């Protein structure tokens, strides 16, 4: 009903420093888009229920992609454009303290536990399918899909990993430090707007309307 | 939202 397979499969069908990071996230929400329409079920809900949920977890979503990318490199997050944003260079640009949550509480986690692409991918779907998400035509349709993949996760986590039980829970426990970075990050990003002295393209923009 | 409903439509 949610196979994991087809969630793994949306993963790999995606494949200042400010300013840079702008561009890339914006790059990123195109991206995003066709993500979400790859994971089991979310086509099939009302659209003004898909624009609900992305534009309810579009920064999660991104914040976790680009996490699980910087595993390969250390003190560094690469971008989707093929661009590597060094620790120091967030710290000289002032903005060192969430990059250094970024990699404290998410990056080196993931590398520490080893989290596959189909454990990303089941964490990300579990925050797409957000039912607290205000304004859902139906939050119980999105809770059940909600539970569908976290039941597929489980599974996958005691069938691949049988000698580590505590697995499928750790992977739930860093969705408290995602949402949490991802409030900052929106933070930050509303004193780019305001200040204005940032450049923000048009999808980046539109995720900041009211 | 223009962007985003025109991306999902499609
Ligand atoms: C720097 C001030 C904070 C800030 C960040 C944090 C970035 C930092 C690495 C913690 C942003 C992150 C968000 C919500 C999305 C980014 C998506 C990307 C970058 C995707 C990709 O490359 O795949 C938006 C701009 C302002």
């Amino acid at each position: 009903d949610m196979p994991v397979e087809r969630i793994l499969e949306a993963e790999l069908a995606v494949e200042d420093p400010v300013t840079n990071i702008c561009q890339a996230a914006d790059k990123q929400l195109f991206t995003l888009v066709e993500w979400a329409k790859r994971i089991p079920h979310f086509s099939e809900l009302p659209l003004d229920d898909q624009v609900i949920l992305l534009r309810a977890g579009w920064n999660e979503l991104l914040i976790a992609s680009f996490s699980h990318r910087s595993i390969a490199v250390k003190d560094g997050i690469l971008l989707a454009t093929g661009l590597h944003v060094h620790r120091n260079s967030a710290h000289s640009a002032g903005v060192g303290a969430i990059f250094d949550r970024v990699l404290t509480e998410l990056v080196s986690k993931m590398r520490d536990m080893q989290m596959d692409k189909t454990e990303l991918g089941c964490l990300r779907a579990i925050v797409l399918f957000n039912p607290d998400s205000k304004g859902l035509s139906n939050p119980a349709e999105v809770e059940a899909l909600r539970e569908k993949v976290y039941a597929s996760l489980e599974a996958y986590c005691k069938h691949k990993y049988p000698e580590q039980p505590g697995r499928f829970a750790k992977l739930l426990l860093r969705l408290p430090a995602l949402r949490s970075i991802g409030l900052k990050c929106l933070e930050h990003l509303f004193f780019f707007k305001l200040i204005g002295d940032t450049p923000i393209d048009t999808f980046l923009m539109e995720m900041l309307e009211a | 939202h223009k962007i985003l409903h025109r991306l999902l439509q499609d």
